């Protein structure tokens, strides 16, 4: 339609435009120039005199003379409906898996409106992802934000891939409930490379996965305002599905250290004076009002639920990301690097880990009545094993007690069965069966944290009932 | 198993994604036989009409010189300027006073930025 | 099985002709509501 | 450990002084570009 | 009122021309939806603005309007059962007229302008009134609201409403000024409500827990500090001191909080009971809810909202309790703001001034003498969550240098189930030697030496840690075994306290008097029987140990008998003994 | 332009043992190399240009010394092509700007070096490019930043760098090439941090896109230990897709060897807390059997000498021979341990020596030296019984 | 400055062990001064003069009281004059700078006044650029007979060698000579510590045909049991040294014994034959099974002679 042609400045991702003061703050436009080429631009300040435009990708064929800039749309928006099931985009909502566009039933902002905290209740209800190393001892509870804290060489991908697989509800253990409640996965990822961007396609379709997920993928090379939208558009399409449809959505968050950089980069080329570190001041605000868009709302069938992902840029926790993502989410699951070299997959590992809401998704009418107090004496008993492990290298096997030797065994048991599970999908009652399994390894009354009708229950079993088909 | 069940969604999928697109060429098609027919002079003074409004200080009117003896009576009625220019059919574009700003009202510009939203509704015609 | 397949095939075809069909009974009638609303 | 945490310490003293001086060169070159902007255009 | 243009737009800050008259931290409406804002700068004939929620959309040349005052909230009727967010907007009527979400610039009042009252006048035409004078009375639930005139207004009454119905806009009392009085009046949330004297620490602010009350006691119009480590119970502690404190009103804040917890807090309260009244503890408390993802000025501003309308019930006359929680959240807020402004960061980011707002926070609080001539006080107890339990840290070495007290909150008891779980080597309480003579007249006159008696067998207990870490227990011959088991004796039957309990979640001064005098005396006879040669195990089994471990589910008017009881039979089973 | 992306299952052979081995880099795949100056680089680079199995070779020297240049200038027209036998310049592409020719054309040298890379891959040929310094990049950068007066991030570098870096590091990859053929393009590139800092933010960039990470030690690189890579910080995220090229090409046991390689460092590393706090004479026999053959593993296996005539190269097939041998004296000693034998008289058992040595020994003799090692191993055990 | 002293007055090619023309002349030298004090220059003055090498020298003289500024012209004024004689005149130039150090100083002086883009403390970001202009300025050139041979010094500041001066050094030149405080006030002259040390051309250099067949791997054996050595001496800081096996009193012997007769030989000149002779007499010390860096033929040919044969 209306086209403003009055550039005057053009140095790095920035261009002025003269005259244009009908552009909205943050509104989407259209870069052309001779060739004819078009190329994307969000406005970022808007004077009387000049406005300034924030150019997508790269400024090599443009000149002063023969460009010219349209606008699009006032507000970033998305179209949304259920047909995007099945579906792969861009990060700014380009289908790219070849099939024809959806027809939106409405279009949303991406820039997400706050929930109002006297409409929220109280998360009560789990997730079975799986794993058993998630689903005893850090039970993940629908609504809640349970971050990944990761390394470098650790394969977080395949941890996020397998999640993704293999996440249910369990209604039939909710009393009688109802047998058909809607569950999706959305999936985000953001500044992947080829390699992952492959694998993941290759995992979601090999499987069937797909037909209840929506993908997101932001590759490496791509603009980084596109990471900056991504997993806003991801969430807004969850939200969109949860309270509206009653789903129960599922949204991993492929790598925030990825989305933090970015966020960081485009910091820097608004010259903004950086915070602490070097990262924006405001991290912790753009990080809450992601991580806080998920929940369960009164009145309100569906729930969203959020599993962000991120590598800690040098294994350490002090540093800005992981710290900002403490204050927000609640607990986290910690891979181990030990595990990892030792040929655990997956290598987590209980001792760091911890599920803040995990005592209000476990017990009696969820799971089982033994959840709890299992959970609380594997984690004592396996301190226990590590602490006789290092100190047996110095004083021997022969100098320790009967219970201490019973104890390592006990670690090394655990360590290979319990947690390296491998591909392999395990319900609930597989997981408690094999960790009382384990712990009748221990003698009968060393198991001080559980209670004496559970122990005359479940105690008693042989390791064989898994080590026959692990 | 479902592999079948996602051979049968993807056909439907692309089934209507070619009626769409046909759609979209006989929609274009007969816009385009728009011009041939003695129709044209209404609905390009309207647009020229349009778009002069959209610029309250809009300087000079531009358009194919075939349409400008039909916008010589907006020319004089608003005060403007005409001046030919081999530009696209099916619109006329105005330039505003400081010679920076620019509007084009073609019509396959209004179809391009309407078909998002038009295709919706269509869904439920065809189906 | 593969004759299962083939099964699917062939009724994703006939349905996709099905539909194309049911698409040309009103394609007239999509390109003038198009038209209509395209047009000041 | 007393030493090894006064060592920690001290690195972390010179860590955030180098970063200050930083932000006092940034907001220097940040107050010279404004400050040409908006007098000579 | 000011009225002006949008010039420029970059992200939140807004710079408006033709604003000249505009005065410094005004609130503003900008653009046609009228999104409020601050003005923090003026120069020439602009004026910078800058906004609290999204400026997306905006467009240049969109009118900006002034209000002429700073942020500041509504003093009147209506406050009590009510939640609010950080700038007092009422959550469950933004809830009502919007939905689930919170959608920009949604206006709503901080008081209901259409609920009716039953007005009582207290004044005659002809009377002068002074600032902070009654003029009326309304009932608000179990309370009489009392409506105060505003500080600073000063005059003779010409007209008197009678008595009968009324909103919160009707004025009940006319100046011959032409001034109209109502039921509410506005008051800035960065100034402090003017008093006559701050009296000083006399008495005391009964918790109903025995360890606060009698080792680190805290006085009434105190300050005080506790941490939040997780799965040490600090959520049961606060809504402890809501239900059992000796305080009329409760004030929570809660400034940064996680939405689960917000959830739950929202959640657990309106289920809670008054002991007093036996009705919703709800009908006497106000809540400020802030989420994380809610807009950074509110998330600064809650806690100055919350000490302004606990200063306001204070000048009411009543005692006030003003929980804030987790006032890092608040410095994270405050630090994200300077860094907004581009200032020079001071230690680990934070603004220079940052111990300055703190101090002018805790400050406000004490024991004073309103301008009516009533006593009103108010106490703080301010949660601090350091990044990972260090001390160091700015935000609580700038914290402890200025509370009066410190109830270190500890995860390790908790885990080895002692509740409340608090570290009693780490507290400290500074109110203590004040507040002696108030117990010497109102408890015991011998009540402090028998404190400091109970201490001392707890140091000497904590004193013998190294040899029973080192050695086993059963090695220590009687005379440190008897300190041992006292100290275990003490810690069970006295420093705990089961808040769930229905007659141990409460404790009197008197009934924990009595508990150490017991446990006193039975320790002084046990050392005397030790002297005289009798083996440790043979005391181990007396009758009197059951007695002085039922001593805390006793209820409170039974107590004497049973505290006489086992004084009694402290004398009746040692004698016995040889 | 390619007409498709392929997934990576093939290795590239870069003669060296342990990035062979433990840190397997993909045909297509990407790797960085960072350390201080003095850690080794250069030779590596060098060495990966001489020993490889690719087709083509592409070097680029953005920003370091000139000797370096006129030592491959000199050196390589007397070389022999691993594979085609003619001389190895014929193979070699350079791209030369020195430290003290203009800094802007730093900058240019890395496009053209990987424009003519994927031109060679568009032929069908699997091309290796080593790009020597990309830290000489990011300075060139910084550089020109300050004379555009722009905002820095970080230690002044522009905000673009990371957007810069991942452009270049993502041309790398197997394609099917628009004339339907199959190319690849394997990319190495070596990093300077200043003062060795890995934190530093051009490392930190490379971390998120690169498949294998080898960092270099200085502290080996001071005791004179060679190639000096740090085992604990390097890693390579192509060791699962790799394992059926190795099953059919090397043995049918070789990833199992491998991991058993990797559990012993691991453990090795682990005890060695320990070890730092009593001494090693504190432990039991046990655990300094792990010590010995963790430094056994560390001093001949892992090291490897670029200048010795035999030892610079060396084959998949020696290598799973060399760790055959290490596991196998390593079973004989835990076995004879358990029954009381002690450990300070395996230390002295004269085949020590022999699996020490066993580096040196051409490719051709070596099969029969196997033999006779392993029939040795059996012996020096058996005969004590 | 002793140390550069000593390696100009003694420097020396050994024609006859290369097989080379079997020639005699002299280094000229070009000696560039920035930010010099009188002390030094009196010493550099008074060592040229004594050894008559005055006369072969070209003396660019900048003292701590001239201005800063003309420091930036000194090392491109002495690298113009060393070039020409060498490539022009068929001279072999050694050319020594005093210290780079108060060349940078004068640099970020110029670059804090103009508000450049700072590097590594306030440093300009220009810096590694600057100074490769001034270091890759040696070298041999293919049809000629001159040569450049430079000897920058520098002094690291806080005896941090990652601070931005000898982190960019390091990273523009062909090795470094570091020296040891900790062997300086042990009283052992030169100070210079091995490890820290590196010299990237060695291998063109040496071998056999060039200096001896044995020296490459040699050195290496040095290298290893040095920093064995070094590693036990870490370890009797903490367990004692009565709880060493005999295998670490070996190593920790043959370290002292290193550093109290290979390092420190003062003020005198060792052929390479003979420093090759007190290297095998040190690793002689070693059990025969330790020394896997070198092959059988060498040990068999050279190790066993003791060290008093030389000393004692
Ligand atoms: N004073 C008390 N009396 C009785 N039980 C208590 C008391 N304090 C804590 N508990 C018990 O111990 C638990 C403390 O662990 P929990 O994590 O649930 O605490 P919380 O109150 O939610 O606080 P936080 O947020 O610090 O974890 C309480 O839930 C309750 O079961
Ligand atoms: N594999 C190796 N074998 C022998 N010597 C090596 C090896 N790797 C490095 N070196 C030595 O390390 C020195 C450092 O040189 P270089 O490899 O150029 O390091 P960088 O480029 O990392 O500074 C080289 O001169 C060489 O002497």
């Amino acid at each position: 339609k209306k086209e403003y042609t009055g550039i005057t400045y053009i140095s790095g991702p920035l261009l002025f435009v003269e005259n244009a003061k009908d552009l909205a703050y943050g509104a989407i436009v259209d870069i052309k120039d001779g060739t004819g080429r078009v190329r994307g631009g969000q406005v970022i300040e808007v004077s009387e005199e000049y406005a300034v435009i924030q150019v997508f990708e790269e400024t090599t064929g443009l000149d002063l003379a023969t460009t010219s800039v349209s606008l699009v749309e006032d507000v970033a928006r998305l179209g949304v409906s259920k047909e995007m099931l099945g579906r792969r985009f861009n990060g700014i909502g380009k289908p790219i898996d070849g099939l024809p566009p959806i027809t939106p039933e409405k279009r949303l902002p991406i820039t997400g409106l706050p929930l109002n905290p006297v409409a929220r209740r109280k998360p009560e209800q789990f997730i079975q992802t799986g794993i058993s190393t998630i689903d005893v001892m850090n039970t993940l509870v629908r609504g809640q934000k349970l971050p990944i804290f990761s390394g470098s060489g650790l394969p977080a991908n395949e941890i996020a891939a397998q999640i993704a697989r293999q996440a249910t509800v369990r209604p039939d253990l909710s009393g009688e409930g109802e047998k058909e409640e809607p569950f999706a996965v959305v999936f985000a990822a953001m500044g992947i490379t080829q390699r992952e961007l492959s694998y993941f396609i290759q995992e979601f379709e090999r499987t069937g996965a797909l037909s209840r997920s929506v993908l997101f993928l932001n590759k490496a090379d791509d603009p980084t305002i596109e990471r900056i939208l991504t997993p806003r558009m991801a969430l807004t399409v969850a939200e969109y599905l949860a309270f509206e449809h009653d789903y129960h959505v599922l949204v991993i968050l492929t790598d925030m250290t990825n989305y933090c950089e970015a966020l960081r980069e485009i910091g820097a080329a608004r010259e903004e004076i950086p915070g602490r570190r070097g990262y924006p001041g405001y991290m912790y605000t753009d990080l809450a009002t992601i991580y806080e868009r998920a929940g369960v709302v009164e009145g309100k069938k569906g729930s969203v639920t959020q599993i962000p992902i991120l590598s800690m840029p040098d294994d350490d926790r002090t540093h800005p990301i992981p710290d900002l993502t403490g204050y927000i989410t609640e607990g986290q699951i910690q891979l181990s690097r030990e595990l990892h070299r030792k040929g655990i997959y997956p290598p987590i590992d209980p001792l760091p880990s911890l599920s803040r809401l995990m005592n209000n998704g476990v017990g009696k009418g969820k799971t089982r009545e033994d959840h709890k107090q299992v959970s609380d004496q594997l984690y004592s008993a396996y301190a226990n094993g590590v602490d006789i492990r290092k100190l047996v290298a110095i004083i021997g096997e022969d100098a320790l007690t009967e219970n201490d030797r019973r104890y390592l065994q006990f670690a090394d048991a655990f360590e290979r069965f319990f947690i390296n599970q491998g591909q392999q999908n395990r319900s609930i009652e597989e997981s408690l069966q094999i960790a009382w399994a384990l712990l009748s390894m221990l003698p009968q009354g060393e198991l001080k944290r559980i209670s004496k009708d559970h122990i005359g229950k479940y105690y008693g079993q042989k390791l064989e009932e898994i080590w026959g088909a692990p | 198993e479902s592999a079948g069940e996602l051979l049968v969604a993807t056909a439907r999928t692309q089934a209507r994604g070619e009626v769409l697109e046909e759609v979209r060429r006989r929609v274009r098609e007969a816009l385009e036989a728009l011009p041939q027919k003695p129709e044209w002079p209404e609905v390009v003074r309207k647009l020229a009409l349009e778009a002069l409004e959209a610029l309250p200080g809009a300087k000079a009117l531009v358009a194919n010189p075939e349409d400008l003896p039909h916008l010589e009576a907006l020319a004089r009625e608003r005060g403007v300027e005409l001046q030919a220019e081999p530009a696209l059919r099916l619109g006329v574009r105005a330039v505003g006073a400081e010679g920076k700003t620019q509007v084009e009202n073609s019509l396959l510009a209004r179809l391009d930025r309407a078909w998002d939203a038009l295709s919706s509704k269509v869904a439920q015609a065809l189906w | 099985t593969e004759a299962l397949l083939a099964r699917y095939r062939e009724r994703a075809e006939a349905e996709a002709k099905a539909v194309r069909e049911k698409a040309m009974a009103r394609l007239d009638e999509a390109v003038a509501l198009v038209l209509k609303e395209v047009l000041p | 450990i007393p030493g090894i945490r006064a060592q920690i310490r001290f690195i972390q003293q010179v860590l955030e002084q180098r970063e200050r001086e930083d932000t006092f060169r940034l907001k220097r070159i940040k107050g010279k570009i404004e400050a040409r902007e908006a007098e000579e255009e | 009122m000011i009225q002006g243009v949008i010039q420029k737009i970059a992200g939140p800050a807004v710079i408006a021309k033709g604003m000249l008259g505009a005065r410094m931290y005004d609130i503003c409406k900008v653009g046609e939806e009228g999104l409020v804002g601050e003005i923090i700068r003026l120069d020439g004939d602009t004026a910078f603005v800058q906004v609290y929620e999204d400026t997306s959309g905006l467009k240049v040349g969109e009118p900006v309007v002034s209000t002429g005052l700073p942020l500041a909230v509504e003093l009147g009727p209506g406050m009590l059962n009510g939640i609010y967010d950080g700038i007092q907007r009422p959550l469950e009527r933004i809830r009502e007229k919007t939905g689930i979400y919170i959608t920009r610039g949604v206006v709503v009042h901080a008081l209901d302008r259409e609920k009716k009252w039953a007005w009582t006048p207290m004044v005659k035409p002809g009377d002068e009134v002074r600032g902070g004078m009654v003029l009326g009375t309304v009932p608000e639930f179990g309370f009489t609201h009392k409506i105060l005139v505003p500080p600073d207004v000063r005059g003779r009454v010409k007209e008197v409403k009678p008595a009968g119905e009324y909103t919160v806009e009707e004025p009940v009392v006319v100046l011959e000024d032409g001034t109209e009085l109502k039921m509410y009046h506005t008051w800035p949330v960065r100034r402090a409500r003017p008093v006559q004297r701050k009296l000083d620490p006399n008495t005391p602010f009964l918790t109903g827990m025995r360890i606060l009350d009698v080792l680190f006691p805290v006085a009434m119009g105190g300050t005080a500090a506790i941490p939040g480590p997780f799965g040490a119970g600090k959520s049961v502690t606060q809504q402890s001191l809501a239900k059992w404190s000796n305080a009329d009103v409760v004030v929570y804040v809660g400034c940064g909080e996680r939405g689960n917890e917000m959830t739950d807090v929202l959640v657990e309260f309106p289920e809670l009971t008054d002991p007093k009244t036996g009705g919703p503890l709800m009908h006497r408390t106000v809540l400020i809810a802030n989420t994380s993802n809610m807009p950074v000025a509110a998330r600064e501003a809650s806690i100055y909202v919350g000490v302004t309308i606990a200063e306001y019930f204070r000048d009411q006359g009543f005692s006030v309790a003003l929980m804030a929680d987790s006032t890092s959240r608040w410095a994270e807020a405050l630090r994200e703001i300077s860094s907004r402004l581009e200032e020079m960061p001071a230690e680990e980011g934070y603004p220079p001034y940052l111990a300055a707002r703190l101090a002018a926070f805790y400050e406000r609080a004490g024991k004073v003498i309103t301008l009516g001539g009533e006593e009103g006080a108010v106490t703080i107890v301010g949660a601090v969550s350091p990044p990972g339990g260090d001390m160091s840290e700015p935000v609580t070495q700038s914290t402890l240098r200025i509370v009066g007290a410190f109830w270190r909150l500890d995860a390790s008891l908790a885990f080895r189930r002692h509740f409340p779980a608090i570290n009693w080597n780490g507290s400290y309480s500074l109110f203590t030697s004040a507040l002696d003579p108030w117990y010497r007249e109102n408890v015991a006159e011998d009540y402090p030496e028998l404190r400091d008696a109970i201490s001392e067998l707890l140091q000497r207990e904590a004193g013998l840690q190294e040899i029973v870490q080192l050695v086993g227990p059963d090695a220590l011959q009687d005379a440190e075994r008897l300190v041992i088991e006292v100290g275990r004796i003490i810690r069970e039957d006295f420093l705990q306290q089961n808040a769930y309990h229905e007659v141990d979640a409460y404790c009197s001064m008197k009934k924990a008097y009595g508990i150490m005098k017991m446990i006193l005396a039975f320790y002084k006879e046990a050392e005397a029987a030790i002297k005289r040669g009798v083996s440790i195990d043979e005391i181990l089994q007396l009758p009197v140990l059951e007695r002085i471990g039922r001593a805390r589910y006793v209820s409170e008017e039974e107590f004497p008998a049973y505290f006489e009881e086992a004084m009694k039979e402290i004398q009746g089973a040692f004698k016995a003994l040889a």
